[PDB]
């Protein structure tokens, strides 16, 4: 029947919209992969960064290495 | 049959450029800016239901 005929042809109509959902699935399986990747960039960049600022993101946890050189002048 | 019945354009002999045949197709189609060239046949936009 022709019917029939038109239901089977209107199956396939939302190819784009498939394919974005698609999208949607493979990002959400890789994204996660930005946090490994972000860790190491930070931990290559904080030496180059001041003094003020490797205690902040820390929350005052890091301080500057006690190697027994530099002391204050009398 | 077509093909020994109808007689063909390049059997008669011309001698000037302003005597060849006249296109069927109509030159004004493709319009846009910045559109250099303005005939084209093809295209693969897809087919609706
Ligand atoms: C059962 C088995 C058991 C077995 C036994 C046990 C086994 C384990 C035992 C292990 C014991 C230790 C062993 C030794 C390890 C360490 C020594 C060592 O290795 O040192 C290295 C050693 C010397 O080390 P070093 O450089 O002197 O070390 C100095 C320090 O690094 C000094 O560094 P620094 O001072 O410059 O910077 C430090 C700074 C660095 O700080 C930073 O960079 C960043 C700091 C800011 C971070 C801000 C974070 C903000 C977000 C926070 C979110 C919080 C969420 C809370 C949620 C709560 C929920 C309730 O860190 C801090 O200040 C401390 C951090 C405090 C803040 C707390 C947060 C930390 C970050 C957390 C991240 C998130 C984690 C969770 C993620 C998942 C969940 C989301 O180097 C060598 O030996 C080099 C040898 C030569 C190597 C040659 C390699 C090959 C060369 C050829 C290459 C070409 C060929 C290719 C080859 C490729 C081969 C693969
Ligand atoms: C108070 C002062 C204010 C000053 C600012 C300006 C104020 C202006 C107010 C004007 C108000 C009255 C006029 C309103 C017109 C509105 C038109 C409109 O919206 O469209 C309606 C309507 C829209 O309908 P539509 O369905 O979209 O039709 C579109 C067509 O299908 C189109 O497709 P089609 O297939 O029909 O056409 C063929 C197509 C395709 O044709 C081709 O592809 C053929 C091309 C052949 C080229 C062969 C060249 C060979 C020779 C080369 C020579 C050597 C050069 C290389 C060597 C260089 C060495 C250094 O042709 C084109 O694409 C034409 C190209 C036109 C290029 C003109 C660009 C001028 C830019 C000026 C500078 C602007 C600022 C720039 C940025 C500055 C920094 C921020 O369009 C039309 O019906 C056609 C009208 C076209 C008018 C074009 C000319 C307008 C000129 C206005 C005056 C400009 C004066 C500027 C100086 C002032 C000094 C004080």
């Amino acid at each position: 029947s022709r019917a029939v005929y038109a239901k089977l042809w209107a199956s396939t109509a939302q190819y784009t919209q498939r394919r974005h959902y698609a999208w949607y699935q493979i990002w959400s399986r890789v994204i996660p992969w930005s946090v490994p990747w972000g860790i190491f960039a930070m931990w290559m960049v904080f030496p180059a960064m001041p003094v003020e600022y490797r205690q902040a993101l820390t929350f005052g946890i890091w301080q500057k290495p006690n190697i027994g050189t530099h002391g204050p002048d009398p | 049959l077509e093909e020994e019945q109808q007689r063909k354009h390049l059997d008669q002999e011309v001698t000037d450029v302003s005597q060849l045949v006249e296109p069927v197709s109509s030159p004004h189609q493709t319009e846009g800016w910045f559109k250099r060239l303005r005939y084209w046949h093809y295209k693969e936009t897809a087919e609706p239901t």
